[PDB]
């Protein structure tokens, strides 16, 4: 298997990293959530906005042009076009 | 254990609170106070 | 040892639970299953509730429904527990789904895992579907009568094997009754479903959103992700209460509380919302045995993704093209879950075959030419 | 598979006598929806000049009729089941509601997304009544 | 003192009001018996007697807050005991219970023995200057006193044999019990009543001690993994134990760890002066990377000769200080440190690592 | 009276359904003349103001909602 | 015995006629403790240079404490005088050595100490243990300084550091052997001459309960060490301390008695022999002490296992510690005081750090007195101060990957 | 999945073209620079499929700094990752830096597999 | 489909038990079953409500037993065998005006007027459609259009024609409050009484909804801190990386 | 050992004892809570039984 138990969980030999932490009752909990739940998560949506927004435009125009149309021919005016299709 | 007597504690306390704070803004609304005009 | 291990029955619930080594890295979407797994139990659990109080008779089925509605104690919310919570049990599928297409969750370690999930998809969808079928609506029962009248479409065996699902020759009685039976039932055969999702899940672990090997940074489960389970779990159970207590017939459809007459059919048939897109499909391919084929492909070919998925770099959260494709085809599979519900009109028709096209082109086109397109974007833009 | 308590009723029976020359009467037939009419003569006569070979389907009002003017057709009016509207699709016979196809006199998949005629009821006829 | 078994008593108070006995096995040591014998003795001492269990003696010592233990030396076995005055008298009956009536159960030398022994000696002989000595001492006194100090698996040894060692030793005449800080009329009351009043005078097929045959200008070379080291051994009269105390502490000892010293300014060396009862061995080492110990030991043995009869005298005194020391309770030691020259030219080498780059003796 | 006719009334007035009211009426009109040749009967189309009407009744509807209950 | 000598200075000697050897040492205080990390290492780097000089036959050591410092001259009982002019006279030229010296040779030598800490997995893991838990103050500083630091420092610095802290209220001559004290006092004093100065504020110190995790997968262990915020040697419960640490007390699976020491402890853990060794000790500073365990587990699957049983034993410490347990510590720790008090070296280092640090040293009758006072309830109280539920500073060297992050360790303070 | 083999086969048939090089190069640097992965302190190399048996066996076969280096930079990225947040533009990983260092081992890897592939085929 | 099939949509009337914390005007329930009696009845069912449901809702229990005695039920026959008939109770489910469906479509031109215990429910805009369907009906229906025989236009239904005709007039019933019977009021006390009829769990319902929102939103704060809170040592992890 | 980073603004400003008292009370808060809701619903469900 990929991923062993926590004794050797597949991960090559690990060396010079060393981790510090604090422990909690010792740290600010929810340190800078109201500054960051603002700031950061506006960053995180401007950097991947573009991705739903092109392939979400592309479809909702694809929608709006097929509802116009399908407005469209159920009126009066529609009628001779609808004949036709 | 603890924990079954105490979860009444706030069962009561916030059914209570609901079936308090109902029964004042609907109080023009609900059939109990109703009932006395159709009598 | 600590009784945690020693004992085999906590040994498996620690392993499962207590020291899962989670990644350290991964988002909110992981905890889905954990939503998926207490949906599994609420729809039992209310559904366990529901039977205590239904009868499958047909002339007894919407009756005793609205008998659970109007008469039994809490009833009303047990019904409606069990229907936005089934709502809201493939909303929390399709999310898993999603997030195992963004994330490349279904790639080579997983592949296994993924073909289970596969399976669970379709296994709840004929449950969600059988179960609507015993409210006996007038939606319920025609959307039987579609069903079984286009399984009629298999070559030799259609004409025969149409007649044991009806146990008879329309939807009657004996219909609802298996319905009924088989969706007790089934619910069941899904939780053993999940148990060997969870063991192929575990033998190889969770991927990650960044996609690399999770093996250098792993954290346990019991102080990590337990209480990120209890926030997605409460979010969960708000919404769940935002739609069950106030407007709970949003996801409904009106024309299921009239009950069932089959000489009358209703204006407009659709299944319940979840099925719309695969509905969608069915009737974008002409041909009767042509739309049954289309649909149970466009279920199965998520088994073909993995291999199709030319990828060497797992996951779509680096990858540029890629991201654009999978939000591409996520707003195409809305779009057919739209049309699912819309008339067969003049642009739709023509809008529903072409959304069927892309949503297999997806799969057997975009996939690999945009994961091989981009392996070598990668490796030309490093050197 | 049905249980003898269900293949018993596969044929029903019917009083056809009543119905008019230019009425529809749906009833329950083979413990099914059935369309159950009756030929008015221009009706009879625009279906006899009709050619087969124009409707993609390959039938004939002359095979679908045992009976001339009294003819039984089943209810569904797609091949998969749609509840069938009346008078209405591409000859104005009926329409396959459940997808807005459209079902000719004859009962065939005339438009819409049909594909095969309404399956004459498979029946016989008395007199002023009928069994299917 | 004495008792009638002939068992020496010693007591003299102590510093820190810990009567820090101790029970000397005269011969009972690496020397006497088949190599390794006296380990797997040393680690049966304490487990099982014919009067408390392991199990029940251990956990009564230390809520009495004693400590206890068995140190193999080549020359005698050292039963060391350590605790408060009140608890004399229980500690001194265990210790006959010890010599005398110790169980040897098969169990306790497969589980707790063999294990051990085994363990000690993977551990010690990690060390390459203690592997270096022990090779040292090896081809320096060919037998007795060049017998390894610890089990070895080379050398089987048989649950009968480490009995058969207990009994045919252990004897009247074979033991000095030492105390610190404890009256030496009281102890030996204690003693004589002890289970210590019951040993037999002499071993009577047993405790053949054999001369000391030491043996000069040999060789010889340990391959090792990881650490390298060096070492030249001088074998030594005990009249001589004087001249190189005096030496040794001149050019720096383990005992005295100090910088300063013409031994400290090379990195890894140093030297110690063993003492037994009837010889002594006198080891310069150098130990750490093989480069290093290659020129390290050269300059450690140009050190040692040449050494200023001026700076030698001068370290009479240090050299005084170590002797005192040295002189625990286990290991009483009597050397007058006199500044007599001791001479290096009829020494042995013995080389441990990467015997690639370590010298060869003609090489020094 | 009831408080929905004059609220019909009252937003039918207003300019945001002025125009709606004023092309049903022409509709009205047209169609009234649609049926006053003889030949009527056999005309395939016959126009109807169902769309005017309905988008009159949409546009009155979205004024007279928020404030009918108001009123009782 | 105390003479306060002329220059306000402190002879402080522990005089007894069994002492196998001698020993006198002058000690100045303000070990790493007093540095910062630029000039980390300068306390020890001037120590060495110090102890370096000419012996006249003595044994001349540096000691290099956390938060103390001096130079001892070991000497058989007779000399015991002239190791005291010796000292005197190198802590009277001290500034004169220091400018006079070379420090290159002694900076590699300090470096070679600087990796020996940072190789010996013990020494390591409890001097990143004191580094975390003290994080942000001088405590944290290692005692030797590191290889990077001690190559930065030059004469100049050293100098600083004997003015500031080589003062006469900052220093005391401590001694241990059998000698009369008055000779010795004399001969100091006639010998003694070192600048005027008050004592430096000794800085700040707080814990901070921290994790800090070196993992080397190359080791063939895992040396990890667990501590709450202890005892300084100033507070009361100073020796109850280091009661509750006996009550666990030591442990090493290959010895004899591996099988039959009375902690629970050890009785749990050789089940599936789930640690290889371990040491509970409390550490005690002038005023903040650390106090848990060091451990090596040899079967890296088990290191979460010895955490889990080893805190358990800690929560049992609070609730259902017997008279039993609470006697053998009691007797443990008192044999454990004697002996650290028998070696005149190890007297006279005593001696100095007491009365540097706390002022009064109190004889070792006086401490088995306060000792034996102790009862179970005591031992109770304070575990449920300091040792339930309080913070924990944890370290790690090798195959640690079973090591569970802080807050499966943490929680485990607390769960009955 | 996608041999490295055919990556680089691809790769070197488009850079070995003037034409395609100068259209698909500038395009390449492009969307490498908006892939993103940069800014969390990972190499390109970094974000390889690990779980196979040829990649398992490229990484057990590299060098000792590269793998540490590589271990250091994937906890990095783990780190960002779930503290939602970014290296900043200086400590972000530079173009130049994107070296490509587990490449040459992948490529003896499947090298190995194929010649064992092609033999037991011969 | 044209927007007549489709049927205008009905506006968003706010109605009294819109928002999520007010339940039904309960003297809007009775006014509504009033005008249900008293027009309703003569063509719809609604079965699936008993008395025994009106009782604490819009009707003291002694007038619902009451109410119950006025009408007629059929008992088990006597033990002669002959058919036997008993005033009604609070157990008994109100009785529609016709035996069968085919009663009723003979009784209206063959149109059937559904049951209304669900018509709630079972329609696109719920109340606010029954209540634009009772007003919906233009005097004059839109120009242009033809209905069959005995339909009226109301634009609202799907296809333009509905077989009811318009029923509530001004003044049609004298409400036992006092209150006026405009046309209006009528419409909107029937739509309230029969969205009550196939929601009586609505008051219930809600309250409810409320309690356990308010539980749920506390415990999901919670639930957001003790997770942050547990996490700091997490998001706080520094490391370094110092080989040679 | 080394530097440790500087968790000043990370440092809460309560006491030691103090915050964990808290903690207890809101994990002690959210599963009496559970407790109430998970009481409200298996009493709701059973009384379907009756
Ligand atoms: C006399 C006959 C009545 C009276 C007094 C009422 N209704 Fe209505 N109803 C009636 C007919 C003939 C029909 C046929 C409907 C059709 O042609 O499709 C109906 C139908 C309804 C409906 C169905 C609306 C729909 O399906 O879109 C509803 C709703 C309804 N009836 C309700 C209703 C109410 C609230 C009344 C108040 C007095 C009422 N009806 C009176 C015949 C009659
Ligand atoms: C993942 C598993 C399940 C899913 C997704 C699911 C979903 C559904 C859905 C959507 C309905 C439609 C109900 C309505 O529209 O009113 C339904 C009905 C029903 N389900 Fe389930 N269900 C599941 C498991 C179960 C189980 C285990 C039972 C056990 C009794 C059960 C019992 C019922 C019953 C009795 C009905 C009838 C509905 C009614 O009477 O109101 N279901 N189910
Ligand atoms: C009752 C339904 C299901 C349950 C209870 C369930 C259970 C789980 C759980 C507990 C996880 C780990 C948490 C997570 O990764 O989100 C998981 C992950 C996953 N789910 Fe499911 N699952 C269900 C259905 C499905 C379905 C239908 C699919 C796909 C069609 C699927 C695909 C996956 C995959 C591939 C993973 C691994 C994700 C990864 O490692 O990145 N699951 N599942
Ligand atoms: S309506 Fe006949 S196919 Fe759906």
């Amino acid at each position: 298997t990929y991923m062993g138990w926590w004794g050797s969980l597949g991960s090559p030999k690990q060396k010079y990293i060393t981790q510090y932490t604090i422990s909690p009752y010792a740290a600010k909990p929810l340190k800078g959530a109201a500054y960051n739940a603002v700031f950061n998560t506006f960053r995180r949506t401007k950097n991947q906005f573009l991705y739903v927004a092109i392939p979400f435009v592309v479809v909702w125009s694809i929608w709006t042009r097929a509802r116009d149309y399908n407005e469209y021919l159920y009126t009066k005016e529609g009628r001779e076009e609808l004949e036709r299709v | 254990a603890t924990i079954f007597g105490g979860a009444f504690a706030f069962q009561g306390f916030f059914d209570v609170a609901v079936n308090k704070w109902w029964e004042e803004h609907n109080k023009a609304k609900l059939w109990k106070n109703v009932k006395g005009k159709f009598l | 040892m600590p009784t945690r291990k020693s004992n085999t029955y906590l040994s498996l619930v620690n392993s499962y639970l207590i020291d899962s080594p989670q990644p350290s890295s991964i988002n909110y979407w992981w905890n889905l299953g954990s939503l998926l797994g207490l949906c599994l139990v609420i729809q039992i659990a209310s559904g366990v509730f529901l039977a205590m109080h239904y009868s499958s008779n047909i002339e007894l089925a919407f009756d005793s429904v609205e008998h659970i509605m109007r008469d039994v104690n809490a009833g009303w919310l047990i019904r409606y527990i069990h229907a936005n919570g089934a709502s809201f049990f493939f909303i929390c599928m399709y999310l898993h789904i999603g997030k195992a297409l963004y994330y490349g969750s279904y790639k080579q370690p997983r592949v296994m895992l993924w073909v289970i999930g596969v399976v669970i998809f379709i296994l709840t969808m004929a449950i969600a579907f059988m179960g609507y079928c015993l409210v006996y609506g007038q939606m319920s029962h025609w959307g039987a009568t579609v069903i079984t009248n286009l399984l009629s479409a298999i070559p030799f065996i259609g004409n025969d094997i149409v007649p044991f699902i009806w146990g008879g020759f329309s939807v009657s009685n004996p219909t609802i009754q298996r319905f009924f039976a088989l969706h007790f039932l089934l619910p069941f055969i899904l939780a053993a479903l999940v148990c060997m999702h969870l063991m192929a899940l575990h033998v190889h672990g969770s991927s990650n959103p960044v996609g690399i090997t999770g093996n250098i940074d792993r954290l346990p489960m019991h102080p990590y992700f337990i209480f990120k389970d209890l926030i997605t779990v409460f979010v969960f159970l708000l919404i769940f209460s935002l739609f069950v207590f106030y407007s709970p017939n949003t996801l409904g459809h009106p024309d299921n509380y009239i009950p069932g007459n089959p000489m009358v059919t209703p204006p407009s048939i659709v299944p319940e919302w979840y099925l719309l897109p695969f509905y969608a499909i069915l009737r974008s391919i002409p041909d009767k045995l042509g739309g049954v084929i289309a649909m149970f492909g466009a279920i199965l070919i998520l088994l073909s993704l993995p291999y199709t998925d030319r990828s060497i770099i797992r996951g779509n959260s680096f990858k540029v093209l890629s991201k654009l494709a999978f939000y591409l085809f996520v707003f195409n599979f809305i779009l057919l879950g739209n049309l699912g519900q819309l008339h067969v009109e003049v642009p739709y028709i023509q809008l529903g075959q072409f959304a069927t096209a892309y949503y297999f082109a997806h799969y057997i086109i975009v996939v690999p030419v945009i994961s091989t397109l981009e392996n070598i974007l990668y490796y030309i833009g490093t050197q | 598979a049905a249980s003898a308590d269900v293949l018993a009723m596969a044929k029903v029976e019917v009083k056809l006598g009543a119905i008019p020359e230019g009425k529809n009467v749906i009833i329950k037939w083979q413990g099914k929806p059935v369309f159950i009419r009756h030929r008015t003569a221009d009706e009879i006569e625009e279906a006899n000049q009709v050619d087969i070979k124009t409707l993609r389907d390959p039938q004939n009002d002359a095979d679908r009729v045992k009976k001339p003017e009294w003819l039984i057709m089943l209810g569904i009016c797609t091949h998969l089941g749609c509840v069938p509207i009346g008078e209405a699709g591409d000859f104005g016979g009926w329409f396959c509601p459940c997808h807005g196809s459209h079902y000719d006199i004859s009962g065939r998949i005339r438009k819409g997304p049909a594909p095969l005629n309404l399956e004459i009821p498979e029946y016989d006829f008395t007199d002023d009544e009928t069994l299917l | 003192s004495s008792i009638p078994n002939s068992v020496k008593i010693a007591a003299k108070e102590s510093a820190t009001d810990l009567t820090k006995l101790s029970v000397i096995i005269n011969n009972a040591g690496s020397k006497t018996g088949k190599s390794g014998v006296s380990h797997l003795l040393s680690k049966f001492t304490f487990l099982n007697n014919g009067a408390k269990s392991a199990l029940r003696f251990t956990r009564e010592s230390e809520l009495l807050g004693g400590t206890f233990e068995s140190k193999v030396t080549r020359d005698a076995l050292i039963l060391n005991t350590t605790f408060l005055k009140q608890d004399l008298p229980y500690y001194v009956e265990a210790l006959g219970n010890v010599v005398s009536n110790t169980q040897f159960a098969p169990h306790e030398f497969n589980e707790i023995v063999l294990p051990t022994a085994n363990a000690e000696t993977k551990l010690a002989n990690a060390n390459p200057a203690f592997k270096g000595v022990e090779k040292l001492h090896e081809i320096t006194f060919r037998r007795g006193l060049g017998n390894p100090l610890f089990y070895n698996e080379s050398t089987p040894i048989k649950l009968e044999e480490v009995a058969q060692f207990s009994k045919e030793q252990f004897s009247g005449e074979n033991i000095s019990i030492v105390a610190e800080g404890a009256n030496e009329e009281d102890l030996t009351k204690f003693v004589s009543e002890s289970a210590f009043c019951y040993l037999p005078s002499s071993s009577s097929n047993g405790a053949k001690a054999l001369p000391t045959n030491t043996f000069t200008g040999q060789e010889a070379r340990v391959p090792s993994s990881g650490a390298s080291s060096a070492l030249i051994g001088i074998p030594v009269k005990p009249a001589d134990f004087g001249k190189y105390e005096v030496l040794s502490a001149a050019i720096g000892t383990s005992t005295l760890p100090s910088t300063s010293t013409p031994l400290a300014q090379i990195p890894g060396a140093t030297s110690h002066l063993y003492k037994y009862q009837d010889a002594g061995l006198f080891v310069i080492s150098v130990s750490g990377e093989a480069s290093q110990v290659a020129q390290g030991i050269k300059q450690a043995k140009s050190v040692a000769e040449s050494v200023s009869s001026s700076a030698l005298s001068e370290a009479v005194k240090a050299a005084e200080l170590s002797v005192a020391l040295q002189s625990t309770v286990d290991s009483p030691l009597n050397v007058k440190v006199v500044a007599e020259e001791a001479p290096i030219s009829k020494f042995n080498y013995v080389a441990v690592g990467d015997l690639d780059v370590l010298p060869y003796a003609d090489e020094l | 009276a009831d408080p929905l006719d004059t609220l019909r009334e009252e937003c039918t007035k207003t300019a945001a359904c002025k125009p709606f009211d004023h092309h049903f009426h022409e509709c009205i009109e047209r169609v009234t003349k649609e049926q006053e040749e003889p030949d009527y009967e056999h005309k395939h189309y016959k126009e109807d103001c169902i769309e005017e009407f309905f988008h009159l009744q949409h546009c009155v509807n979205d004024c007279v909602a928020p404030r009918l209950f108001n009123r009782l | 015995k105390y003479t306060t000598l002329s220059n306000g200075v402190t002879v402080a000697t522990e005089t007894n006629p069994a002492a196998k050897t001698s020993s006198v040492g002058l000690f100045f205080g303000a070990g790493s403790r007093s540095e910062h990390s630029h000039s980390n290492g300068i306390s020890a780097l001037t120590t060495n240079v110090l102890a370096s000089q000419s012996a006249k036959g003595s044994l001349l050591t540096a000691k290099n404490d956390r938060e103390f410092n001096g130079i001892i001259a070991q000497t058989t009982n007779d000399n015991i005088t002239e190791a005291g002019k010796l000292i005197a006279s190198i802590a009277s030229n001290a500034v004169d050595i220091v400018e006079k010296t070379d420090l290159t040779k002694h900076k590699q030598y300090l470096s070679a100490q600087a990796s020996a800490v940072e190789a010996d997995p013990k020494s390591k893991v409890l001097s990143h243990l004191y580094s975390s838990a003290f994080q942000g103050y001088s405590l944290a500083l290692p005692t030797l300084g590191t290889t990077e630091s001690v190559e930065n420092l030059e004469n100049q610095d050293s100098l600083r550091h004997l003015a500031k802290h080589l003062v006469n209220n900052n220093t005391v001559i401590a001694a241990s052997g059998n000698f009369d004290h008055d000779k010795l006092a004399d001969a100091i004093e006639a010998n003694l001459k070192i600048a005027e100065g008050v004592k430096p504020e000794i800085k700040p110190a707080s814990f901070l309960g921290s994790e800090v995790r070196m993992r080397d997968d190359t080791l063939p262990k895992a040396y990890i060490s667990i501590a709450v915020h202890g005892e300084g040697l100033n507070s009361p419960n100073y020796y109850l301390a280091k009661v509750a640490a006996a009550i666990y007390g030591d442990f090493y699976l290959h010895s004899t008695i591996a099988k039959f020491t009375s902690p629970k402890l050890a009785s749990i853990v050789q089940e599936y022999n789930i640690v290889e060794s371990y040491n509970h000790y409390s550490k005690s500073f002038s005023d903040t002490g650390i106090w848990g365990y060091y451990a090596e587990i040899a079967d890296k699957f088990t290191v979460d296992d010895f955490t889990h049983f080893s805190l358990k034993e800690w929560n049992r410490l609070s609730i259902s510690i017997s008279e039993a347990e609470v006697a053998r510590a009691k007797a443990q720790v008192k044999t454990a005081l004697a002996k650290e008090l028998a070696n005149s070296f190890a007297v006279t280092s005593d001696i100095a750090e007491k009365v540097l640090l706390v002022g009064h040293r109190q004889s070792l009758r006086e401490a088995f007195e306060k000792i034996d006072a102790i009862k179970v309830n005591d031992v109770k109280e304070w575990g449920k101060s300091k040792v339930w539920d309080r913070d924990i500073v944890i370290s790690g060297t090798g195959l640690i990957e079973d090591l569970l992050d802080y807050n499966r360790n943490r929680n485990e303070m607390a769960m009955m | 999945v996608q041999s490295m083999t055919s990556v680089v086969k691809a790769a070197n048939f488009i850079l070995a073209r003037p034409t395609l090089s100068k259209i698909i190069t500038p395009l390449a640097q492009k969307f490498t620079a908006y892939a993103g992965y940069r800014e969390m302190g990972l190499k390109f190399n970094d974000l390889l499929l690990e779980e196979t048996p040829i990649m398992q066996t490229a990484i057990k076969r590299l060098p000792s700094e590269l793998n540490y280096s590589r271990n250091f930079r994937i906890l990095t990225a783990h780190q960002l990752a779930l503290s939602h947040q970014l290296l900043p533009a200086e400590k972000a990983v530079k173009p130049e830096e994107d070296d490509n260092y587990l490449i040459p081992y992948i490529l003896e890897a499947e090298k190995e597999a194929f010649e064992k592939a092609e033999l037991d085929n011969i | 489909m044209t927007a007549a099939e489709h049927g205008l949509h009905p506006p968003a009337y706010n109605w009294p038990h819109n928002g999520m914390f007010e339940t039904f005007d309960h003297a809007s329930i009775r006014r509504g079953f009033q005008v249900y009696r008293e027009v309703c009845a003569a063509c719809h069912s609604l079965d699936r409500i008993a008395w025994r449901n009106l009782v604490g809702v819009s009707h003291t229990t002694s007038e619902a037993k009451a109410m119950a005695e006025e009408l007629e039920y059929d008992d088990e026959p006597d033990d002669e065998g002959k058919p036997r008939k008993r005033p009604g109770k609070l157990a008994d489910y109100i009785p529609g005006p016709y035996e069968n469906e085919q009663a009723a479509r003979a009784a209206n031109q063959g149109a059937y007027p559904p049951d209304l215990s669900l018509i709630v429910k079972a329609r696109h805009g719920g109340s606010d459609y029954i209540f634009s369907l009772l007003t919906g009906y233009p005097d004059e229906p839109p120009a242009g259009v033809v209905l069959p025989e005995g339909s009226n236009y109301n634009p609202y239904f799907p296809g333009g024609a509905i077989a009811m005709g318009r029923v509530l007039f001004d003044d049609l019933v004298e409400y036992e409050d006092g209150t006026p019977a405009t046309t209006s009021q009528m419409a909107k006390d029937v739509s309230t009484f029969l969205n009550w009829a196939s929601e009586p769990e609505h008051d219930d319902r809600k309250k409810w909804g409320l309690k356990a929102l308010v539980v749920l939103s506390s415990l999901y704060l919670l639930s957001i801190w003790v997770k942050r809170f547990k996490w700091t040592p997490i998001k706080n992890r520094k490391f370094r990386f110092d080989p040679p």
